[PDB]
C-alpha cells in the first residue's frame, strides 16, 4: 500500500517560522516527484512546490518564491516544506501528494497537516450547557448539549457519555469570533419523555489546551 | 569492474553445494562496491576466500553464518549502508561459525576498515572460536544517524583468547595482530564533527564524509555519505535540467547525472531503466513506459495514452506474492510475447495442490508460453512433466533480463529434471546473473551449448554439476547438426543451431534453397528461403523469381 | 494566470441521477485536466486525468470529456457515495491550477425545523458577555433566512450562522444563529426571540425564553 503522512501543523505568531515533514512508503521514492498543495478553510487547492529526491530541486508557485523551502532526506524518503515570514493567508490543511506522470496531477494524498497563523494565545474552552426550556416539546421531543466558547485554537473532540451516545448529535462547526477565538454549540436531540432519570455528560477534548471540562446538563429553574 | 550485485539467500543453504564457492568468487572477484547484500555462508574448513579482498562497500547488510572458515578477509571494507537490514535489524551479522559438532570456524573478525555502519545494528552470535568482537568500540561505528544503533553480542568462547597487540592503544582490536587495532573515528572528534581523521579541529571530516579522511576537503572521503559525483562527495546529484526560476522552463543540462545506488552516473548501467526523473530503476514508476529508445538502450518514456497492458509475471503486480506457475495463473500469460516478472516451475506445478483445488498443471498446458520471447525476471525449473524431454515450449524465448534474480544470484536455474536436452533454440541473452544447471540426470547439449555468449557482465556464468557427463552423450551417438556453425547447438536437428551454417527455411537449417530444382521455387534474402507468389511459372534449372510479389515473377 | 472556473458551485441531485459538472479553462489546456474527488475531513483522490482517462479503479460511471478549454465531468447515475467535492485542475500549464470546487449534495423532499432557543448557563454570566440561541434542527433545503429581535425591534451585526453538513441518515440540515452580547447590555431587556424564514414554513415562528423566572 501507498502511503504519505504529514506532520509537524501548529499554531505560529505572524512572522515566525515552522517546518513539514512528509513521509512516505509503499513505492520507489527516488523514482516520483512530490508534492505540496495546500487548503485554507472552506477554499480549494492551491498548489504549492515540487521537489526531486535525485536532483534536491524543487519547481515552486511564484507566490512563495523566498519564503517556503523544500528539501528531501531520501535516507527516510522524506520532505520537507520550511515556511518563513508565515501570515494569515497561509492558515490552511497542508496535503502532501504524488506527482504521478512529473507532470503535474497527483495520485495518492496524505491526510495533511494543519497550519494555523493567529497572535491568538493558546486559550482553553469554557463550557457551558444549554439546558432545555419548559416548552421545548414539538410534540414529545426536546434537546440539549454542552456549547464551548473562547478556546484556540482548532479543534476540540465533544463526544457524549464517555462514548455510548451517538444517537441523534450535532457538533455544529465552529466560527471564528472577532476575538480570534472559537466558538461553537453541540446540540442533541432525545425523548423528552426521560429528562430527570438519565445523566447527561458531555467529554470536552482541547489537545494544546490538555484541558477535559465534563459538564452534566441538568433542567433549569423555570 | 568495480561494481556488483550482491545476493539474497540469507540463511538457506545452497541448493547446489559444489558450485556454491564458484558461484561467490564469480560474484565478488574483483568487486569494491556491493549493491545489496554480502552474504557469506556455509563456507567450508578450507575456501579460499582470497576473492573478497577488494570489497570496500556493501550498500545492504553483510551476513556471515554457518562457516567453518577459520578467517573472512574482509580487510578493505570501510562502510556498510544498510540499505536492506539482515532481520530488518542488522547491518552487520555473524552467526553460528563454528563446527557442527585445529577445530573449524571464524577466529577474529579482522574488520580493520570497518569505519561506518549508516543504518542498521550489529549482530553477533553462537560463535565458538570467534575473539576481540566484545573489544570493539561499536558506538564509534555507527553513524551519527544511525537510528537503528544497537547489539547483540555473545562471547560463548571454546579457547582462550590473546590480549590485543600491546600496539593498540586500549582494549580494541579486531585481532591479534598490530595493524588490527580498531581505529576509532567519531567518538574522538573536536566539535560537533560526525567523522574525523584525529583529534585537532583542522582534522575534521567535510560534512559529506562517511568513513573518515584523508583531509579536509570533499575530495578526500574515505567514502561518500550520499553520492559520489564523479570524485567529489555531494548531497544530491546535478539536475538533469535547468531550470529558469521565473517561467520555470527548462533548458536540459549537459552536466546531469542519474542517481544510481549511491553515485552520479552519466548514463544508467547495462541492464537499468534511465527515468524522467533522475533515477535509474528495474521498474518504470507508474504512467511511465518501457520503450526500446533510438539507441537500442532500454528507457522509461511517460506515456501519453494510458500505458498499453502489459503481462506481469511472478513477483510481479497481482502476482507479487505467486510462488509456482499453476493450473491456477497459467492462462494468465497466454498470448504474452513478454513477461515483466518471472516464471517458476516447481514440483508442485505438477504435482497438484489438493488443500486449495488446485489441478495439476497438464503438460498440453505448458504450449501457452510458446508465444513468449522475454522474460525480465528470471526463469526457475525445478519440475517439469516426465513425458517433455525438452524446454521447447520455451522454443522462442530470446532474452531472459535478470532484473529479477533467484536467491538473488541465478538468472536460469535448471535442476532436477530428467529432460535431455534444452532446447531454447531463440535464447541469445542472459541479461545478468548465474546460470545454474544441476541434476538433470539424463540432460545433455550443455557443452553444445556457448554459455559465453549469452552473458553481458565478466561476473556471468554457467555452474553445472551433476548431469550426465558429456562423454556419456557423445558415446550414445549424440551430435549438433552436421549443419550447424562452430558445431553448438541446443539439441539434436538442424532447428536448434545457434547460427545457421547455410540457409533459413524457417527455423529450419537447409543446405540448398529451393532456387532451381524445388517443389515450391524460393527466393534468398540474406541468408533466408523465401517462396515466391504461388502463381510464379517454376523454370527448369533457372531464377523462377527476384522477390515475393506477383511483379518479380518471370512469366 | 490561468483560472479554471467551475458550474454549478453547489447543486443538489438525488441517489441514481445522472450529475453532470463544467469545468471552463481561461485558456487553451489542451487535454490537460485531471478531477478529483474530496468528503469532509478527508484528503483528494484522483478521479479522471489526461481530461478523459479514469484513473485506476475509479469506477465505471466517472467520465472526463472535452479538450482545449470547456470541459466536464459525468457521473452517469449517481450512488451514495458519490456525495461529495469534485475539483478540475489544469496541469497543462506553470503554475498549476485547479477549479474553486463543485459540492454535490442529497436532495430529499421539503421539510421544516423545529426552532429552539437557550439561555446562558449560571456559571457564564459572571463573566462579563452572554450567548443566547436559535437552533433551527432538522430542515430543508438550506435556504433560510434568520433575523434577531430583542423585545421591539430588529438586530443586524451581532449574531454568525453556523450549519452543519448533511445528515447520514435523514439528509437534512441545521442552524445556529448563536447571539453575542455584553452582560450591562444583558440586565437591560427582557424577552428575547429570533424568527424563521423556511421555504417549508408558511409562518415565520417565534420560540419564546424569559429572564424573569429562568
Ligand atoms: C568516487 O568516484 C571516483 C571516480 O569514479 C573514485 O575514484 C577512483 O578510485 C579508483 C579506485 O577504486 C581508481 O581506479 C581511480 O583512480 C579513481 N577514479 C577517478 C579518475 O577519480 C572514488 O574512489 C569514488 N569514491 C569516493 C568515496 O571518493
Ligand atoms: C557455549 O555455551 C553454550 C551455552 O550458552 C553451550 O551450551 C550447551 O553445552 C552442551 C555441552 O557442551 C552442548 O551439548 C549443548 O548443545 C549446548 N546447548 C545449547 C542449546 O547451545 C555450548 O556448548 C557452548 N559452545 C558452542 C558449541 O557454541
Ligand atoms: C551468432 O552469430 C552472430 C555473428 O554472425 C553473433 O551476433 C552471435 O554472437 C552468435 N551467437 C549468438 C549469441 O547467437
Amino acid at each position: 500500500e501507498v502511503q504519505l503522512v504529514e506532520s509537524g501543523g501548529g499554531l505560529v505568531q505572524p512572522g515566525g517560522s515552522l517546518r513539514l515533514s512528509c513521509a512516505a512508503s509503499g513505492f520507489t521514492f527516488t523514482d516520483y516527484t512530490m508534492d505540496w498543495v495546500r487548503q485554507a478553510p472552506g477554499k480549494g487547492l492551491e498548489w504549492v512546490a515540487d521537489v526531486n529526491p535525485n536532483s534536491g530541486g524543487s519547481i515552486y508557485n511564484q507566490r512563495f518564491k523566498g519564503r517556503f523551502t523544500l528539501s528531501v532526506d531520501r535516507s527516510k524518503n522524506t520532505l520537507y516544506l520550511q515556511m518563513n515570514s508565515l501570515r494569515a493567508e497561509d492558515t490552511a490543511v497542508y496535503y502532501c501528494a504524488r506527482n504521478l506522470g512529473p507532470s503535474f496531477y497527483f495520485d495518492y494524498w496524505g491526510q495533511g497537516t494543519l497550519v494555523t497563523v493567529s497572535s491568538a494565545s493558546t486559550k482553553g474552552p469554557s463550557v457551558f450547557p444549554l439546558a432545555p426550556s419548559s416548552k421545548s416539546t414539538s410534540g414529545g421531543t426536546a434537546a440539549l448539549g454542552c456549547l464551548v466558547k473562547d478556546y484556540f485554537p482548532e479543534p476540540v473532540t465533544v463526544s457524549w457519555n464517555s462514548g455510548a451516545l451517538t444517537s441523534g448529535v450535532h457538533t455544529f462547526p465552529a466560527v471564528l469570533q472577532s476575538s480570534g477565538l472559537y466558538s461553537l454549540s453541540s446540540v442533541v436531540t432525545v425523548p423528552s419523555s426521560s429528562l430527570g432519570t438519565q445523566t447527561y455528560i458531555c467529554n470536552v477534548n482541547h489537545k494544546p489546551s490538555n484541558t477535559k471540562v465534563d459538564k452534566k446538563v441538568e433542567p433549569k429553574s423555570c | 569492474t568495480q561494481v556488483c550485485t550482491g545476493t539474497d539467500m540469507k540463511l538457506r543453504l545452497p541448493a547446489s553445494p559444489e558450485t556454491h564457492l564458484d558461484m561467490l568468487r564469480h560474484l565478488y572477484q574483483g568487486c569494491q562496491v556491493v549493491q545489496g547484500n554480502l552474504e557469506l555462508t556455509y563456507l567450508p574448513t578450507n575456501a579460499s576466500l582470497s576473492f573478497l579482498q577488494d570489497i570496500q562497500e556493501v550498500q545492504g547488510y553483510v551476513l556471515i553464518a554457518h562457516n567453518q572458515v577459520r578467517q573472512v578477509p574482509l580487510q578493505r571494507l570501510r562502510i556498510v549502508r544498510g540499505t536492506q537490514l539482515f532481520e530488518d535489524n542488522y547491518a552487520l551479522a555473524v552467526l553460528d561459525n563454528g563446527d557442527p559438532l585445529s577445530p573449524g570456524g571464524l577466529r577474529e573478525l579482522q574488520l580493520r576498515s570497518l569505519t561506518e555502519i549508516l543504518k542498521g545494528g550489529v549482530l553477533i552470535q553462537r560463535n565458538p572460536q570467534l575473539c576481540y568482537q566484545d573489544t570493539i568500540l561499536w558506538k564509534d561505528i555507527f553513524h551519527k544517524n544511525n537510528q537503528l544503533a544497537l547489539t547483540l553480542i555473545d562471547t560463548n568462547r571454546s579457547r582462550a583468547c590473546h590480549p590485543c597487540s600491546p600496539m593498540c592503544k586500549g582494549s580494541r582490536c579486531w585481532g591479534e595482530s598490530s595493524e588490527d587495532c580498531q581505529s576509532l573515528t567519531r567518538t574522538v572528534c573536536a566539535g560537533g564533527c560526525a567523522r574525523c581523521k584525529g583529534p585537532l579541529p583542522t582534522d575534521c571530516c567535510h560534512e559529506q564524509c562517511a568513513a573518515g579522511c584523508t583531509g579536509p576537503k570533499h575530495s578526500d572521503c574515505l567514502a561518500c555519505l550520499h553520492f559520489n559525483h564523479s570524485g567529489i562527495c555531494e548531497l544530491h546529484c546535478p539536475a538533469l535540467v535547468t531550470y529558469n526560476t521565473d517561467t520555470f522552463e527548462s533548458m536540459p543540462n549537459p552536466e546531469g547525472r542519474y542517481t544510481f545506488g549511491a553515485s552520479c552516473v552519466t548514463a544508467c548501467p547495462y541492464n537499468y531503466l534511465s527515468t524522467d526523473v533522475g533515477s535509474c530503476t528495474l521498474v518504470c514508476p507508474l504512467h511511465n513506459q518501457e520503450v526500446t529508445a533510438e539507441d537500442g538502450t532500454q528507457r522509461c518514456e511517460k506515456c501519453s495514452k494510458p500505458c498499453a497492458r502489459v503481462c506481469y509475471g511472478l513477483g510481479m503486480e497481482h502476482l507479487r506474492e505467486v510462488r509456482a506457475v499453476t493450473s491456477a495463473n497459467i492462462q494468465e500469460f497466454a498470448g504474452c510475447k513478454k513477461i515483466f516478472g518471472s516464471l517458476a516451475f516447481l514440483p508442485e506445478s505438477f504435482d497438484g495442490d489438493p488443500a486449495s483445488n488446485t489441478a495439476p498443471l497438464q503438460p498440453e498446458q505448458l504450449q501457452v508460453f510458446e508465444t513468449l520471447e522475454e522474460i525480465t525476471g528470471y526463469l526457475y525449473i525445478s519440475a517439469w512433466p516426465d513425458s517433455l524431454p525438452d524446454l521447447s515450449v520455451f522454443q522462442n524465448l530470446q532474452v531472459i533480463r535478470g532484473r529479477i534474480l533467484h536467491n538473488g544470484a541465478y538468472s536460469l536455474t535448471l535442476q532436477g529434471l530428467g529432460i535431455s536436452w534444452l532446447g531454447l533454440r531463440s535464447l541469445r541473452e542472459l541479461g545478468s546473473g548465474l546460470a545454474l544447471i544441476h541434476h538433470n540426470t539424463h540432460l545433455c547439449f550443455v557443452h553444445t551449448v556457448p554459455w559465453d555468449q549469452l552473458f553481458r557482465n565478466p561476473h556471468q556464468a554457467l555452474l553445472h554439476t551433476a548431469n550426465r557427463p558429456e562423454d556419456e552423450c557423445v558415446g550414445e551417438g549424440l551430435a549438433c547438426h552436421q549443419l550447424c556453425a562452430r558445431g553448438h547447438c541446443w539439441g539434436p536437428g538442424p532447428t536448434q543451431c545457434v547460427n545457421c551454417s547455410q540457409f533459413l527455411r524457417g527455423q529450419e537449417c537447409v543446405e540448398e534453397c529451393r532456387v532451381l530444382q524445388g517443389l515450391p521455387r524460393e527466393y534468398v534474402n540474406a541468408r533466408h528461403c523465401l517462396p515466391c507468389h504461388p502463381e510464379c511459372q517454376p523454370q527448369n534449372g533457372s531464377v523462377t523469381c527476384f522477390g515475393p510479389e506477383a511483379d518479380q515473377c518471370v512469366a | 494566470d490561468i483560472q479554471m472556473t467551475q458550474s454549478p458551485s453547489s447543486l443538489s441531485a438525488s441517489v441514481g441521477d445522472r450529475v453532470t459538472i463544467t469545468c471552463k479553462a481561461s485558456q487553451d489546456v489542451s487535454i490537460g485536466v485531471a478531477w478529483y474527488q474530496q468528503k469532509p475531513g478527508k484528503a483528494p483522490k484522483l478521479l479522471i486525468y489526461s481530461a478523459s482517462y479514469r484513473y485506476t479503479g475509479v469506477p465505471s460511471r466517472f467520465s472526463g470529456s472535452g479538450s482545449g478549454t470547456d470541459f466536464t465531468l459525468t457521473i452517469s447515475s449517481l450512488q451514495p457515495e458519490d456525495f461529495a467535492t469534485y475539483y478540475c485542475q489544469q496541469y497543462y500549464i506553470y503554475p498549476y491550477t485547479f477549479g474553486q470546487g463543485t459540492k454535490v449534495e442529497i436532495k430529499r423532499t421539503v421539510a421544516a425545523p423545529s426552532v429552539f432557543i437557550f439561555p446562558p448557563s449560571d456559571e457564564q454570566l459572571k463573566s462579563g458577555t452572554a450567548s443566547v440561541v436559535c437552533l433551527l434542527n432538522n430542515f430543508y433545503p438550506r435556504e433560510a433566512k434568520v433575523q434577531w429581535k430583542v423585545d421591539n425591534a430588529l438586530q443586524s451585526g451581532n449574531s454568525q450562522e453556523s450549519v452543519t453538513e448533511q445528515d447520514s441518515k435523514d439528509s437534512t440540515y441545521s442552524l445556529s444563529s448563536t447571539l453575542t452580547l455584553s452582560k450591562a447590555d444583558y440586565e437591560k431587556h427582557k424577552v428575547y426571540a429570533c424568527e424563521v424564514t423556511h421555504q417549508g414554513l408558511s409562518s415565520p415562528v417565534t420560540k419564546s425564553f424569559n429572564r424573569g423566572e429562568c
